[PDB]
RNA sequence: GUCCCACCCAUACCCCGCCCUCAGGGUAGAAACGAUGCCCUGAGGAGUAGGCGGCCGUGGAGGUCAGUGACGAAGCCUAGGG
RNA sequence: CGGGACCGAGGUUCGCGCAUCUGCAAGGAUGCUGGCGUAAUGGUCAUCAACGACCCGUCUUGAAACACGGACCAAGGAGUCAAGGUUUUGCGCGAGUGUUUGGGUGUAAAACCCGCACGCGUAAUGAAAGUGAACGUAGGUGAGAGCUUCGGCGCAUCAUCGA
RNA sequence: AAGGGAAGCGUUUGUGACCAGACUUGCGCCGUUCCGAUCAUCCGGUGUUCUCACCGGUGCACUCGGGACGGCUCAGGCCAG
């Protein structure tokens, strides 16, 4: 192929080249030749989730800071991400991206009616949550809580809103996803229904 | 530097002493083939040492890099390490013992210059 | 070939060494259906297998 | 097109050793099925005292 | 089928080659008619002159 | 393991020669390019000869050479080995002689008579494939050590004898008066 | 050179490749000749036949001078004769000349009559010469000189 | 010293890159050589178009390692960074702790 | 005593990686190579007595490295490293 | 069509194929993300723990042996040389080959040069007196690498009938 | 440091002491401050068309080169999902 742009810039009389940057000599030559590596034939599709992760489910986080608390599936985001929120004021769980393998998904829906998809978006978008991370990293010295971003805090309590309101209508859903998931003696899991 | 090779794998990070040179002080530690008609070590039996052959046999690719990925070079002269001034991705300096403190002085001055390794700078 | 493909389980190297599968499958020639009324043995037949 | 024949003989062979066998039952005769012509060996018995 | 299909080698110049392709039936058994793994599995199962 | 009865056999003929001779290394360069190149089946046998050690390359004479030579006239004699000169042959005909070797008398004589005497890289040049050549080979059992080989009763070999006279193998053993013959 | 040994080559094996049965003695089976009709009597009868016995008679005083007579077949003849002479002849050039050899001068005394001869007519003075050798000369057209 | 069309890339004295090759009929005669000196502000760009334009007549078969070695020449020529400060380990840092 | 399922593991069998040996191919109007090299393919690997090949080490001799060294050679010690 | 495990060798394109105007799972792993950037991974040594492990050399059918030598350490310690053979390898010359008993010369026990005789070979066979190797393209037949003007010629070597 | 009628040794961890590496950045493209590049002449060499000698190159968002400070891409160590 070809790809030189020849420009032509004045310096008083108008002459001079100056090729195209990559087309000038490298101005360092090494002694040996890189690997080069062939062709690979591994082109990425798009991550299946499994059948029981419908969006508004209810989870159990496995792990993580989160672990053994109960949130709400929002969206499968790509490459086993999910979106959950386990609302922030029923369990303190705000809007986080999980794993879909550090999960349990139960039989247990809550319904969506209410939640805009619109917002779901733009925040599924990636970026959202380490946008500031390493602008915010101080740990040089009466330590103090990181303030979360007035941003974040608008679009949980924008989401929460419906999603609270819905959850109440079942009478131990509240005090159900407000507690947090144990195993007791006699417990199997691979026994135990989900 | 160490531009690039397959992960260096060692069939066998021991290696093989002398039967019974633990036990008596006359014998070295040094390997040497059991050559007695009765050896256990000679006829392979299970617990006991194991007898060097091929088949522990480095890569190829990899077979005389140290860690770093190059390979080492004796250097006794400011002349000697100019050699290396195109291999400075393979192989490593290595200032050889004898040198008097001020050749090692210039020796390091000039492998800085070639961006050549030194492993006893 | 510095990695033999099996072409019970790799659907591209079963292509290139058998151009039928495909039809095969399609065809559902492994799965050929028989009909009409099968005839049965007759009396003699049996109480002759039974001494 | 040769993969095509092929598949008809295995196709048509096994049906005329099953139409014989049952055309024989009507008859009262017997059908003999006729020997095996293919064989496959397997070796399992090492290489050791033989 | 399965035994040729899988592990199913050919000996070509006194060596252990693998059958991935029909290059290398056609290039040796091409005299007696069999081109393909199909020609060679029919040849097999059905005893053939070849 | 597996039932095999030999296991690594080499293969029994020369590969390379033993020679340190530097112009000879640059023959065989020259020949095994020639016989991986071409389809010439002589340069295969020029190359294989190469190796060969210095009793599997007899010298040959220009009798034997002008023996073979009728009606091959026309023809390069290929000889990988030594030409040697013939006294009991009073003329050389005009011959074209392709050698390894030619001694001094014999290269002196088959150029007077108005031939070649040319070398093995001078015939690769001109007979790149041996178009019309003559691949001649001298006595191989000829040698003196031959002669011993294989000794034993009823063969007729030559034995193993410092001196030559009425004693040291005469007695018993070679003629019935004294004991048995052989 | 002593590098290139099997020396070199058994330093840590313990027979020194003598083996560990029928060890390396100091005369197992006798010292030179020993029992060449006893027990080495399978090796003389095999590779050295005639070896024991007495054949022909005596000759106390022989002296190999009167035994000296160098032979020289007449396939060599011609190659007594000088290069530059022996073309004219060789060659077919046809002349009033004939060359006189004298043997005895080179170192021979009897001729024989091997090979063959050109036409050529030649003399030669020799102290024997054989039945063969006489009529092979004759048909060339030469002369046989007897001398001593 | 073998091949009768070789090419020779060294340091020059005073900071430059000298280019040596060799002249016809050389194996007879040792002074047979074509030397050039390229100075030490040439330009980088322009050294290594000037060697590819002698190497490519000859052998073209080295025009990676005269060009190369011309580029390591240079490299070595330049001014060096002394070094980073060594960090110390275990007991070397607990030592130099303790001593200071 | 007999019959039936499941399971454990040898340096054995199958697949993969690596070493070596043997065998079979390619490589020059050389842009070309410790060609005694490199690249590709396949099989094999126990061993006393014994045979052969290559490599390691010691005391000396010739050549060479414009080789190291009183700003420290040789030697010796070193559960420090490659 | 699922659940799990081990492995990712190779390193510009080329090939066998499948799809269709995109490309691909088709001649060997890529993409995304996170913590740490140091003794954290790693190595050596010591120690405990699980499993295993008889004392070497030697003679012997058979040794851990209730068979012999061995308390320990350092240094020394055993297939060498000459003459004469033979087979094989490398080299020079080649019907010849070998200077070096000796002579000349010399930078002086070296190197260089010289030649007559002589040794081996070129002819064997008889106890010896002695005799002493072509009917012939140095023969015919069969095989035979290679060459071929495609009809044949046919090295070495083997078998056979001859001279 | 260890020690309930030996010890030594092999495979494999754990624990403790000690320690070698690797890493610290590099190459590219665009933004500031100082020097000589395209091209031509004149000797001299040469693979006969390339180049070295002096000399017109005249140069702040224009060429060439180099350092100063910023932005972006790529590559980069150990352990992992
Ligand atoms: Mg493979
Ligand atoms: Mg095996
Ligand atoms: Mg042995
Ligand atoms: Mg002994
Ligand atoms: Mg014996
Ligand atoms: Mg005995
Ligand atoms: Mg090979
Ligand atoms: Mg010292
Ligand atoms: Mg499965
Ligand atoms: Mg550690
Ligand atoms: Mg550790
Ligand atoms: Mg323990
Ligand atoms: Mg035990
Ligand atoms: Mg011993
Ligand atoms: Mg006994
Ligand atoms: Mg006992
Ligand atoms: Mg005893
Ligand atoms: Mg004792
Ligand atoms: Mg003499
Ligand atoms: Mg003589
Ligand atoms: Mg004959
Ligand atoms: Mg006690
Ligand atoms: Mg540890």
């Amino acid at each position: 192929s070809s790809a030189a742009a020849p420009q032509t810039k004045t310096f008083g009389k108008a002459t001079r080249t100056v090729p195209h940057s990559s087309e000038k000599a490298q101005k360092w030559y090494p002694a040996e030749d890189e690997a080069q590596p062939r062709k690979v034939r591994k082109t990425i599709r798009p991550w299946s989730p499994r059948s029981t992760l419908v969006p508004g489910t209810v989870l159990i986080l496995l792990a993580g800071r989160f672990r053994g608390k109960r949130v709400v599936l929002l969206k499968a985001l790509d490459q086993g991400v999910l979106l959950v929120t386990g609302p922030f004021k029923i369990n303190g769980v705000p809007l986080r991206r999980v794993n879909a393998r550090y999960v349990i998904a139960t039989s247990q829906k809550v319904d969506l009616a209410g939640i805009d998809e619109a917002k779901i978006n733009e925040i599924a978008q990636p970026k959202y949550f380490t946008a500031e991370k390493s602008k915010e990293k101080a740990g040089e010295e009466k330590p103090q809580k990181k303030e979360v971003s007035s941003s974040r805090v608008a679009d949980q309590k924008a989401i929460d809103k419906a999603l609270i309101a819905n959850i109440k209508k079942v009478e131990f859903l509240a005090s159900y996803l407000a507690s947090s998931f144990t195993l007791r003696k006699g417990d199997k899991p691979h026994e135990m229904k989900w | 530097a160490a531009k690039k090779h397959v992960p260096i794998v060692k069939k066998r990070s021991k290696g093989f002493m002398r039967h019974q040179s633990d036990r008596f002080m006359r014998v070295d530690s040094a390997w040497r083939k059991p050559k007695g008609i009765d050896n256990r070590v000679r006829r392979r039996f299970r617990g006991t040492l194991a007898m060097p052959s091929i088949g522990y046999g480095s890569n190829k690719k990899t077979r005389h890099m140290m860690p770093s990925g190059h390979k080492a070079f004796l250097v006794s002269n400011v002349k000697d390490v100019e050699l290396l001034l195109m291999h400075n991705k393979t192989y490593a300096a290595e200032i050889a013992h004898n040198v008097s403190s001020r050749k090692r002085i210039e020796i390091i001055a000039r492998a800085k210059q070639l961006s050549v390794k030194v492993t006893n700078a | 070939n510095v990695q033999k493909k099996n072409p019970l389980r790799n659907k591209q190297v079963l292509l290139r060494l058998n151009p039928y599968a495909a039809t095969f499958a399609k065809e559902k020639l492994g799965e050929i259906k028989e009909e009409g009324k099968p005839q049965r043995v007759p009396a003699t037949f049996k109480t002759l297998l039974q001494e | 097109k040769r993969a095509e024949t092929y598949v008809k003989e295995y196709r048509d062979v096994e049906r005329e050793k099953i139409r014989l066998q049952r055309a024989a039952k009507q008859d009262g005769s017997f059908h003999i099925p006729a020997e095996a012509k293919l064989i496959f060996l397997i070796r399992i018995k090492g290489i050791n005292k033989i | 089928k399965e035994l040729i299909y899988k592990r199913g080698y050919g000996k070509v110049n006194k060596q252990r080659v693998a059958l991935t392709d029909n290059s290398i039936i056609e290039e040796n058994l091409g005299k007696y008619g069999i081109i393909c793994m199909e020609d060679l599995i029919h040849e097999i199962y059905t005893v053939g002159p070849n | 393991g597996i039932d095999l009865r030999k296991h690594h056999e080499r293969s029994t003929h020369r590969k390379a020669p033993k020679s340190d001779n530097v112009y000879l290394k640059l023959l065989v360069k020259l020949y095994r390019f020639l016989a991986r190149r071409t389809d010439s089946a002589f340069n295969k046998v020029v190359l294989r000869r190469l190796f060969m050690s210095r009793i599997n390359r007899p010298p040959m004479s220009i009798s034997r050479i002008v023996a073979n030579l009728k009606g091959n006239e026309k023809k390069t004699v290929v000889v990988v080995g030594t030409v040697t000169d013939d006294n009991r042959l009073l003329t050389v005909p005009k011959v074209s002689v392709a050698a390894l070797r030619f001694t001094a008398t014999a290269r002196a004589r088959i150029e007077a008579a108005g031939g070649q005497a040319i070398t093995l890289d001078q015939l690769a040049l001109e007979k790149p494939t041996g178009a019309n050549t003559l691949l001649l080979r001298g006595p191989k059992n000829a040698r003196e050590a031959v002669k011993h080989f294989g000794f034993g009763p009823h063969k007729h070999k030559k034995p193993y004898v410092a001196s030559k006279g009425r004693k040291f193998e005469k007695a018993r053993g070679r003629r019935r008066s004294k004991g048995f013959k052989v | 050179p002593t590098r290139f040994s099997k020396t070199r080559k058994h330093r840590g094996h313990v027979s020194a490749g003598k083996g560990r049965v029928g060890k390396h003695r100091k005369h197992p089976g006798g010292r030179g000749m020993a029992g060449g009709q006893h027990h080495h009597r399978t090796n003389l009868d095999k590779y050295h036949p005639g070896y024991f016995g007495k054949v022909g008679m005596r000759h106390f005083h022989l002296l190999r001078n009167h035994q000296w007579a160098p032979i020289l077949n007449i396939e060599k003849l011609w190659t007594l004769v000088p290069a530059e002479a022996r073309e004219k002849y060789v060659s077919g050039a046809a002349t009033e000349t004939a060359p006189v050899i004298d043997l005895l001068s080179h170192g021979y005394a009897k001729l024989l009559g091997k090979g063959r001869l050109p036409q050529v007519p030649i003399v030669v003075r020799a102290r024997y010469v054989s039945a063969e050798a006489e009529r092979k000369i004759k048909e060339a057209g030469g002369v046989i000189e007897l001398v001593a | 010293f073998v091949n009768d069309k070789a090419v020779g890339v060294v340091p020059g004295e005073k900071g430059g890159v000298v280019v040596t090759t060799k002249k016809a009929g050389s194996i007879n005669k040792p002074a047979a050589r074509y030397t050039v000196a390229f100075g030490a502000n040439k330009t980088a760009r322009k050294t290594y178009k000037a060697i590819a334009r002698q190497v490519a007549g000859y052998r073209s078969d080295l025009l990676k390692a005269a060009v190369a070695r011309a580029s390591a020449i240079r490299r070595s020529q330049r001014a060096v960074k002394p070094e980073p400060a060594q960090k110390l380990r275990g007991n070397a840092a607990k030592k130099a702790a303790a001593s200071a």
